[PDB]
């Protein structure tokens, strides 16, 4: 049943850089709070 | 700071295993010495048999002054103290070019930038002062030009890890903020001198760091900078470049066959 | 492979290997 | 009284020597002392620095002036304390070990703040408690064990060797920003060159003796040439039998 | 435990031990904490298996100072107990045939003789093990495997095993195809051919 | 070997 | 002695102290087992519903 | 169950011979195994009662931790001492658990004490931590068993044991401690 | 809660049981496992264990 | 009879006194040694001086008493005073007095010169020189021996001193057969107490 | 005794600020409680009274001290950010998307069961790949040969330092000079 | 020491002046009496006099309460089963198997729902007893 | 909890950071519903692959790392996937801590006396105490009682002076196996 | 340990215990030792 028939790629953390300078920015830290200044009210949803 | 001495001595030993990028030569600048170093591929250089930096027989400070080794140098070693050697120098001398607090003068077309970018001038000092006093190791700040997104932003602030450069990431620096712990020692004693918490006197470092800065140094970096990416042999050699590249693909993909 | 095989059934492992040893040394400067 | 004197003042007897005016300085200093310490009571957070076993207000003996380690214990190590606290709070991290914030924060870019502070406080931690004033002969198993592996057919030839090995780590490691370890990899030892923010723990080894290697340590001593008279110098005042009930302990 | 009561020794075997002391001997982590069971499990007659030849080679050529020698030796000395070897056995000795470059010549080639004898004999019994069943895929694999592994030892399936082999096929297509692979076994592969 | 038994060390 | 509601010997409650789920769960916390963990967050102070007229 | 009233030399020199009993107990049920006896549910049964003995002191030293709200700092020698005295009577049967418990939680602490407890705590239930910490203490150092750890652990299981209960630090007076209706 | 528990314990049943169609003959069997569990029985394939089949 | 045991024995052991933090060692609120802080605090420190182990460093094998009698000329001192104060200071760690300072000092002159000679300006040396009277230690600074105490008491110093196991009492033995007694019995030895 | 020390009005006003935002609440006690520490529901109680007093209504002064709390918390996490980057391109930092090739790995090991040696092989094939590993690889389809973009690796990191020039010296700027 | 100090060697130990003239009353209290079962009044569980009480009328229904075994008992799958009952009797020519194996599987799961409802209500037996049952001690209400 | 996604979907964005939850919803996202309960468990569906094996695969993938931190990162990763391991080094590691740390400055010594009720709860004599309590309850069986029999005959009198001394681990000399069995087959008899 | 004689069991073959030695310089009977040991070990006390 085989002869019929017939995630491990390297990511360097350096390469990453330019992302990891974007959330430096004040633009997205802003909408990061206001993200979770959204979320944090209080959930009764649970599961 | 200078590194002039130990670096002329180490040179000449680089060079001939550089000659692929270009042979020996009189004059060599310390920013191409830093990109023809700066990544070492485990793979194609290794460590040497019995690499005397490998078994801790030698220094890797020490490894300058022994001539044993200069006859038969272990390339990524070398390599690695030249890179170290040639970015911190590079670092002080760029240091002591920004640093004149001399001419209090201030350009239009830097305004004109900066502006369009921050938003104001005090916009662009509170980046800077952010970014060099909040660090995770004692290093250089650096205030930079990337040709990648430079319509939409000019410049960023990338606070290197240690002595690190700019240029090993493809980057243009423009300006530096030396935070190194010893402008943060003879601060601090500095300070106790006359006629204290870490945190605000680093900060202190950087906001007077910021305002000893030269800003016309700045435009004429700058102006370096965009008068590149417009150059014609660099599109040139771009695709020069990617066709060997292509070239390589293909052969590699006929080898198979 | 004649003696090696002969020692090792009769109780001599040790001269066995040695002989067996000798015999691929043989052997090696014989091909070679 | 002990309560009532203030932290850096020390309790004397009176020679009769106060003119009124440097008399009334000093108690008009006493009442500041008195509201920063309310105030540093409330800034107080789940961690602190450690208490020192030895008395540093004279320098560490054939090591450090007073001014030296004080610059280490009372500037650089309590800022590293005062950022682990702002990080460690309002974060799942809170309340928990200096392990689990350290092993938990391991490898991540965002919470790269909170394991540096962590990793500099264990290695401060460590520096303080491999010191030993006056220092210390290196004890006879130890010597058995070190000798087993850097010995080369000479008399404690793993002391000289493991003291050289630590030289040519320490001068190995460029940046002067980081620690040296001599540590247990658990089946051998070896002297570890460690980068600043990170740790032996957080590599999983089991850590024996620690080195600084901060340019700052040596900087007001030995200034920026004086790295190896400064290690020699360690050796002169580090703690050996600690390494070894650690490597002990490690062994079974 | 030793037994006692006769109701004890119905649940008593030295044949069984082997599972037992197996079991603990995959338990340790570290060659010289094996090596004394395994000198119990010697001294006390337990009889000894393919498994425990198996988990002692393993941790014998993972084990970094040992001298190849030995691993051998210890081989060797399994084998004279009764375990019978199998193909993992064979492929740890060949991967510690490998990565040996530091000994005599001699010893080298002898190992490697011994080796080749081992992979052949595996093939002939593997082959007698599968035939009855009317098995041919998969024994055209483990074949496949055979001859692959004996061709890095710069070898091959002897003539014998493959006369035996064709004896037992059953397809016309399988016989043909095993001569064809027979004959490639002995030449490179850029050679010619029609 | 008596002496092996028999001796001190320090001389 | 009665309760009012149900006629209980005891006043009702889940948890009453700041420790308890710390200390029940202590080896687990030394361990780090309790970074992340969501229940003893979640239930640690609960209390029951006020079940009254 | 006749207690020994302790006597002349023959007496203590059974104290100081005794060896552990603990010990012992398990040692003569395991020998059941032996070829000549059988296992007893007998021999059994004496062992659990050796091992299950500490619930008298045990238990009263879990009320004291986990069933008082706010009973001062229980590091302060004063309050240590209280408690000490108080488990050494409990031992000995020279009190009755509910007495001394009783004269645990009535046992005088510090003047205008609800007043400064409002300096501290919200709805007047302290941290527990100081309690087993101290509670595991005077097991300790009265020689309340033969085995040190043992008081600690006991002290500690019961207490995760009972962490599941619903309304678990609460309980129905008359069935907390000794009197004449009990539970099973 | 008990759908939670039943969906993982038959994912985790497909994974060891779809571990065959990622390695046939790759590895771990035992040669006492050889001998001993190969053979039919209750645990491995039974013909019937009940009346009336 | 365990009872009155108990409170003999707590009663007498009881310390008095004012402690470290200025209060009784049964003050109400405030306590000492918390969690055997201060055993701890005196594992990793240890009693010794640095003179000490320069001493028995220099010294190494040979014998102190041809020491002794090396270092004292015929007209330069007693042997028996320099002896005497020689053991009181080595084991029972003492104040040396100013006669074995000065023997020691004329003695290890280089090795106290080497041990100096790399020290930054504001930190403690070490310095033998008795132009003051009194021999205390905690009189100098702790400088004027290697000492970090101000004073121990004698027995408590034997006992960590001769843990470490550099003398020998219990060698007195043939020194091969000491060596493989203490090998193969280890020190585990006395876990027996027949 | 048990009798709330807290009164009806405060209960509401520090109930309402809980609500308000979760970790506002769980920030001092998340566990258990630290109780040496100040807590936000306290300081911010605190600078709320001091707003009424200045004569703030109740809605903005609570909207106010809310805000207070978020803007602080805006400062740190940007300052996390900040040495978030330096500490990815130091190269021993980890993100999401590299965690999934460390998963990655562990999954492919349980997924097909794997001998030692196919483990070590794998190994070293991944480092050829991590380092020599090519940009721009190209696929044989016949005639007609397609090139794609790969996944990261060193070299890449190299053309990516030169400007893809291909060469050690882009950079015009001044520098220092050795001869 | 060993056991109560409510009991003990020869009975229930007799404290009121009514135990001295009443003696039955220490050794007997029923036909569910053990020795071990003096002074726990109640007697095991499914046991003659094992029930609690509320306000001294005995607990005779815990069934009823959880809706296990009660008339008015709680039903899990209703839907499911109409479902099924209107396929058997709309048509015979199409047979729907389908409404049946989604009651099979209602019904699967089921058998452990109820287990654990009786579990728990078990629990509130033991937990009735201790915190709430005054075991037979004061007057009735109830009437 | 606070920042907690209460609503989290498998189709979600990754998220950037490593917690319990996010390496948790990735490992699901990667090798489907693969949970194991604790890192040993791991390694015993992988059978016969070390952590450092491993170790060399990641030391391989991320050039800049140590040999160390890479198995190191093979252990955080597994242990963010499940429990903590279980072992003598980790043990050492936090004693080695909470010594390095010392006193402290909360008010009762507070977390100190966490720490110390925290690591002697991994002690022999802790353990000796548990299998004692569990036996108490009857939570054994025949062989258990045999096993610990014959635990008990291979001492000497000398064994039992030595092993009284510290008034407890003679009690783990004899219930070793039922200890190690409370806190943590032959098939078919083949004959000549 | 080994096959020769202490001063101690001559004395016990003799039967002059330890009292009758009294103006030799030894004062542990049991040390196999020499007299000049016994001499250089007790010096310093006198
Ligand atoms: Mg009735
Ligand atoms: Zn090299």
């Amino acid at each position: 049943q085989q002869d019929v028939d017939n995630f491990i790629s390297p990511q360097l953390p350096q390469m990453d850089w330019r992302n990891m300078s974007a959330r430096s920015s004040e633009e997205s830290i802003r909408e990061e709070m206001r993200q979770l200044a959204e979320n944090d009210v209080m959930q009764h949803q649970r599961v | 700071l200078r590194n002039a001495r130990e670096l002329h001595r180490l040179l000449p030993a680089l060079l001939p295993l550089l000659d692929p990028p270009v042979p020996t030569g009189a004059s060599v600048c310390a920013a191409h010495l830093i990109v023809a170093t700066g990544h070492v591929s485990k793979q194609r250089e290794p460590h040497m048999s019995n690499c005397p930096v490998l078994e801790r027989k030698i220094p890797l400070s020490e490894i300058a002054s022994d001539d044993n080794f200069l006859k038969h140098p272990c390339v990524p070693c070398l390599k690695h103290r030249i890179n170290f050697l040639a970015s911190e120098d590079f670092c002080y001398d760029f240091v002591e070019r920004c640093g004149c607090g001399t001419d209090g003068a201030l350009p239009p077309e830097w305004r004109c930038i900066v502006e369009r970018q921050f938003g104001s001038m005090a916009a662009l000092v509170e980046e800077l002062v952010i970014h060099a006093s909040n660090r995770r190791e004692a290093g250089w700040t650096w205030l930079v030009y990337d040709a990648q997104q430079a319509g939409e932003r000019p410049l960023l602030v990338v606070n290197m890890p240690a002595q690190r450069s700019p240029l090993l990431l493809g980057l243009w620096p423009l300006a530096v903020v030396n935070v190194t712990e010893a402008v943060l020692v003879e601060a601090v004693r500095a300070e106790s001198s006359g006629s204290k918490k870490l945190s605000e006197i680093r900060e202190k470092v950087a906001r007077d760091a910021v305002s000893r800065m030269n800003w016309g140094f700045i435009l004429q970096q700058l102006k370096k900078a965009e008068t590149y990416y417009a150059s014609s042999d660099r599109g040139e050699k771009i695709r020069v470049h990617r066709m060997k590249l292509e070239r390589e693909a293909v052969t590699k993909a006929m080898s198979g066959l | 492979n004649a003696f090696s095989n002969m020692l090792r059934e009769n109780g001599l492992h040790d001269t066995a290997r040695e002989v067996a040893l000798c015999e691929a040394m043989n052997r090696n400067k014989e091909l070679a | 009284y002990h309560a009532y004197v203030p932290k850096g003042a020390s309790v004397q007897m009176g020679e009769t020597f106060m003119p009124s005016n440097i008399a009334t300085a000093v108690f008009r200093e006493t009442e500041a002392a008195a509201a920063r310490a309310d105030k540093t009571k409330e800034e107080t957070g789940f961690f602190s620095q450690p208490r020192l076993n030895y008395p540093v207000s004279s320098g560490i003996p054939a090591l450090f002036s007073k001014d030296q380690f004080d610059m280490q214990y009372s500037l650089f190590h309590r800022d590293v304390v005062e950022t682990l606290n702002r990080h460690t709070l309002g974060t799942p991290l809170e309340g928990h070990n200096l392990e689990t914030v350290i092993r938990k924060t391991s490898f991540d870019a965002t919470q790269a703040v909170a394991h540096t502070a962590a990793s500099e406080h264990f290695n401060y931690c460590f520096f303080y408690k491999s010191l030993r004033p006056w220092g210390t002969a290196p004890p006879p198993r130890l010597r058995e064990a070190l000798q087993l592996q850097y010995g080369t057919n000479g008399s404690a030839d793993a002391m000289d060797e493991v003291r050289r090995i630590v030289w040519v780590t320490a001068a190995s490691h460029q940046e002067r920003c980081g620690w040296v370890y001599l540590v247990w990899s658990g089946v051998h030892f070896d002297v570890v060159e460690f980068p600043h923010g990170s740790c032996p723990i957080a590599s999983d080894l089991i850590p024996l003796l620690a080195l600084n290697v901060h340019e700052s340590a040596y900087i007001l001593d030995y200034g920026t040439s004086g790295l190896k008279q400064y290690v020699e110098n360690y050796f002169k005042a580090c703690n050996w039998p600690l390494a070894e009930r650690y490597y002990l302990m490690a062994i079974g | 435990l030793e037994p006692c009561t006769p109701r004890e020794w119905l649940q008593f075997s030295h044949r069984n031990l082997a599972y037992a002391y197996n079991g603990a001997l995959r338990a340790c982590h570290s060659l010289p904490s094996m090596l004394l069971l395994y000198k119990e499990m010697k001294q006390r007659g337990v009889k000894v298996d393919v498994d425990t030849m198996n988990v002692l080679l393993t941790r014998a050529a993972r084990h970094e100072h040992i001298q190849v020698d030995d691993v051998f030796l210890l081989f060797d000395e399994l084998v004279a107990l009764g375990a019978r070897p199998d193909l993992a056995a064979a492929e740890t000795l060949h991967t510690v045939l490998s990565h040996s470059a530091s000994m005599p010549e001699e010893w080298r080639e002898a190992r490697r003789l011994q080796l080749v004898e081992l992979y052949n004999n595996l093939a002939m019994e593997e082959v007698e093990r599968l035939a009855p069943h009317r098995a041919d895929r998969l024994l055209k694999e483990q074949m496949k495997r055979f001859r692959g592994n004996l061709q890095q030892l710069g070898s091959g399936l002897r003539p014998t095993v493959y006369c035996r082999y064709l004896h037992t096929t059953h397809t016309a297509a399988v016989l043909l195809e095993e001569v064809h692979n027979f004959l490639w076994e002995l030449v490179p592969n850029d050679h010619p051919a029609m | 070997v008596s002496l092996i038994l028999s001796w001190d060390g320090p001389g | 002695r009665e309760g009012w509601l149900f006629g209980q010997q005891v006043q009702l409650h889940y948890h009453r102290f700041p420790d308890e789920q710390l200390i029940t769960n202590l080896s687990r916390w030394r361990t780090g087992e309790t970074v992340g963990d969501i229940a003893m967050q979640q239930f640690r102070n609960a209390q029951p519903f006020d079940i009254e007229d | 169950d006749i207690p020994k009233n302790l006597e002349g030399e023959r007496s203590r020199r059974d104290l100081a011979s005794r060896g552990d009993t603990e010990f012992q107990a398990l040692v003569e049920f395991i020998e059941g195994a032996s070829y000549d006896q059988l296992i007893s549910g007998r021999r059994f049964k004496k062992v659990y009662d050796v091992l299950s003995e500490n619930d008298d002191m045990f238990i009263w030293l879990c009320h004291t931790a986990m069933s008082v709200l706010n009973p001062g700092d229980m590091r302060s020698r004063l309050i240590y001492n209280h408690l000490r005295i108080l488990a050494e009577s409990v031992a000995s049967g020279e009190m009755t658990q509910r007495t001394a418990f009783r004269f645990f939680e009535s046992a005088v602490r510090s003047p205008a004490y609800r007043e400064i407890a409002k300096r501290q705590l919200e709805g007047g239930a302290a941290t527990r931590l100081a309690g087993i910490s101290a509670a595991a203490d005077v097991m300790r150092r009265m020689g309340l068993t033969r085995r040190p750890m043992s008081s600690y652990f006991e002290l500690y299981q019961r207490i995760v044991e009972r962490s599941e209960a619903m309304t678990p630090w609460g309980f129905p007076p008359l069935f907390q401690f000794e009197e004449r209706l009990s539970l099973e | 809660t008990d759908r939670i528990r039943r969906y993982f314990r038959e994912l985790e049943a497909v994974h060891t049981s779809g571990s065959a169609s990622a390695r046939g003959s790759g590895g771990g069997t035992t040669a006492e496992h050889k001998q001993q569990d190969q053979f039919y029985s209750p645990e491995n394939q039974p013909i019937s264990l009940h009346r009336n089949n | 009879m365990g009872e009155r045991m108990r409170a003999i024995i707590e009663d007498y052991s009881k310390g008095f006194g004012l402690g470290p933090h200025g209060h009784s060692p049964t003050h109400d609120t405030i306590h000492y040694n918390t969690l055997n802080a201060e055993g701890e605090r005196v594992r990793d420190l240890g009693y010794t001086d640095a003179l000490g182990r320069l001493f028995s460093e220099k010294l190494g094998d040979r014998d102190v008493h041809q020491w002794a009698v090396e270092s004292c000329a015929d007209g330069e001192a007693d042997v028996r005073q320099l002896l005497l104060s020689l053991h009181e200071w080595r084991e029972r760690g003492r104040p040396p007095s100013l006669l074995l300072a000065n023997v020691l000092s004329k003695y290890l002159e280089e090795e106290i010169a080497a041990f100096n000679k790399g020290i930054p300006e504001n930190a403690p040396k070490l310095q033998l020189e008795t132009s003051d009277g009194t021999l205390a230690h905690s009189g100098s600074g702790g400088s004027r021996s290697g000492t970090m105490w101000a004073d121990v008491d004698p027995t408590t110093f034997a006992l960590h001193q001769a843990s470490q196991s550099t003398r020998s009492t219990r060698c007195d033995e043939p020194f091969i057969l000491h060596l493989v007694k203490r090998a193969k019995l280890g020190e585990c030895v006395t876990n027996f107490t027949d | 005794d048990d009798t709330s020390t807290l009164s009806p009005e405060r209960v509401a006003l520090r109930d309402e600020l809980a609500r308000k935002s979760r970790l506002v609440a769980s920030e001092g006690m998340r566990y258990y409680n630290i109780f040496w520490v100040r807590k936000p529901l306290d300081t911010m109680e605190k600078e709320y009274y001091e707003l009424k007093r200045r004569g703030v209504d109740h809605g903005e002064a609570i909207r106010k001290v809310l805000q207070g709390f978020y803007s602080g918390l805006a400062v740190k996490k940007r300052v996390a950010a900040i040495q978030a980057e330096e500490a990815k391109l130091t190269g021993r930092f980890i993100t999401m998307r590299e965690a999934t090739v460390v998963l990655g790995v562990l999954a492919k090991l349980h997924k097909e069961q794997l001998t030692p040696h196919q483990v070590s092989l794998l190994a070293k094939e991944q480092g050829e790949t991590t380092q020599s590993g090519a940009k721009l690889t190209a696929i044989v389809s016949r005639q007609v040969e397609v090139k794609e973009t790969a996944n990261d690796s060193v070299r890449q990191l190299r053309e990516k330092a030169e400007d893809q020039t291909g060469f050690p010296d882009w950079y015009t700027g001044e520098s220092p000079t050795y001869s | 020491r060993q056991h109560d100090s409510g009991v003990n060697q020869y009975g229930l130990k007799p404290t009121n002046a009514y135990d001295y003239i009443n003696p039955t009353n220490l050794i007997n209290f029923g036909r569910g009496t053990t020795f071990d079962n003096l002074g726990v009044r109640r007697a095991g569980r499914g046991e003659i006099d094992s029930s609690p009480s509320h306000s001294g009328s005995p607990v005779f229904t815990q069934a009823k309460l959880i809706g296990l075994s009660g008339e008015e008992q709680l039903t899990m799958c209703q839907s499911e089963t109409m479902a099924l009952r209107l396929c058997m009797a709309k048509a015979g020519k199409e047979t729907c198997e389908r409404e049946s194996r989604a009651l099979d599987s209602c019904l699967g799961r089921v058998g452990h729902l109820r287990r654990a409802m009786s579990e728990a209500c078990w629990e509130f037996n033991d937990w009735f007893i201790q915190n709430v049952s005054d075991n037979h001690t004061k007057p009735f209400q109830h009437r | 909890p606070a920042e907690h996604n209460t609503l989290s979907s498998l189709r979600d964005e990754l998220r950037l950071d490593l917690t319990a939850q996010s390496l948790k919803e990735a490992w699901m996202r990667v090798s489907g519903g693969v949970y194991f309960q604790s890192v040993d468990e791991y390694y015993a569906s992988v059978d016969g692959l070390d952590a450092e094996q491993i170790g060399e695969v990641l030391a391989a993938l991320f050039p800049e790392l140590n040999c160390y931190e890479a198995q190191a990162l093979v252990q955080r990763t597994l242990e963010c996937i499940s429990r903590p391991v279980s072992a003598a080094s980790r043990q050492l590691s936090r004693t080695i801590t909470a010594e390095a740390v010392g006193l402290d400055n909360a008010p009762g010594h507070y977390t100190n006396f966490l720490e110390w009720m925290g690591r002697l709860t991994e002690t022999r004599a802790f353990k000796t105490e548990h299998a004692l309590f569990e036996f108490s309850r009857r939570k054994f069986n025949r062989d258990d009682v045999r096993v610990m029999f014959e635990n008990y005959r291979l001492m000497s009198k000398a064994t039992l002076l030595a092993d009284s001394a510290d008034s407890y681990s003679h009690f783990y000399t004899v219930l070793k196996d039922f200890a190690r069995k409370v806190a943590g087959q032959i098939g078919v008899r083949i004959d000549e | 340990d080994t096959r020769r004689r202490t001063l101690e069991d001559v004395l016990k073959r003799l039967g002059k215990t330890t009292r009758d030695l009294g103006s030799i310089p030894i004062v542990n009977p049991r040390v196999d030792v020499g007299l000049p040991t016994h001499i250089k070990r007790n010096y310093q006390l006198h």
